[PDB]
């Protein structure tokens, strides 16, 4: 059995840490919602 | 509970208590990626959220209710994952998203790598509106990770 509990509000945050890089992939979704990289 | 904001999925046929994904509650509906809850039903306290849409090619989920969430990522914006990674306090983080370019069209991107648990983890604009859920991507060449912009249709 699975059960949920609250972990916040969903807002905006002013001060958050950046990081992560953009990339531009090529990609096919498959019946299975699988993404792989083309 | 049913106020708006993020979950933890949590279950106990494991060791222990173990967070098994995230979701958003909005207007009285739940919603997580399919691959968390596999379409069963969840508790909440003493009450039950039965499943009312799903489907597996977009690795989508909603509960008592339909999909409520329909923004979108503008495509020239930073972006927050609001993560919520198992056994650690909610944490912002802020992207640029990157490109899914399909053969039926383009979809946002974020290139930041999390434990599995914190699938379903929403993705919001500078007005705190959704636009999507983490947690279903690729695995890059260096062996890291790019989850989808997940969104719904309202
Ligand atoms: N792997 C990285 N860097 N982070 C992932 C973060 C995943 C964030 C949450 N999303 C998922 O859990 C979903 C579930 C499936 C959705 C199906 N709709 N998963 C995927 O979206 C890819 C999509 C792949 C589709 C390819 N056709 N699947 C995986 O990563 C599986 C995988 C697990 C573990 C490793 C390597 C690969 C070894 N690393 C380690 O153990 C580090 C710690 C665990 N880290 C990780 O699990």
């Amino acid at each position: 059995d699975m059960y949920i509990e609250r972990a916040g509000d969903i807002t905006w945050e002013k001060d958050a840490e950046v990081t992560g890089n953009s990339p531009r992939l090529d990609v096919a979704l498959d019946e299975s919602g699988d993404f792989s990289l083309v | 509970e049913t106020t708006d904001g993020v979950y933890r999925v949590m279950t106990r046929r494991l060791l222990g208590s173990t967070q098994v994904g995230v979701g958003v509650m909005q207007e009285g509906v739940f919603h997580t990626m399919w691959h968390v809850t596999k379409g069963a039903a969840l508790r909440s306290g003493e009450g039950r959220l039965d499943p009312y849409w799903g489907d597996v090619k977009q690795d989508l989920v909603s509960y008592c209710g339909p999909w409520k969430l329909d923004a979108a990522w503008d495509g020239l914006s930073e972006v927050q994952l609001l993560a919520v990674p198992p056994g650690e306090r909610a944490k912002n983080i802020q992207t640029l998203p990157g490109i899914f370019k399909t053969k039926d069209g383009d979809i946002g991107a974020v290139a930041l790598d999390y434990p599995a648990g914190t699938s379903g983890s929403p993705i919001l604009d500078k007005c705190g509106r959704v636009i999507g859920l983490y947690g279903n991507g690729v695995v890059i060449k260096n062996g890291s990770y790019v989850s989808a912009i997940t969104q719904g249709k309202r």
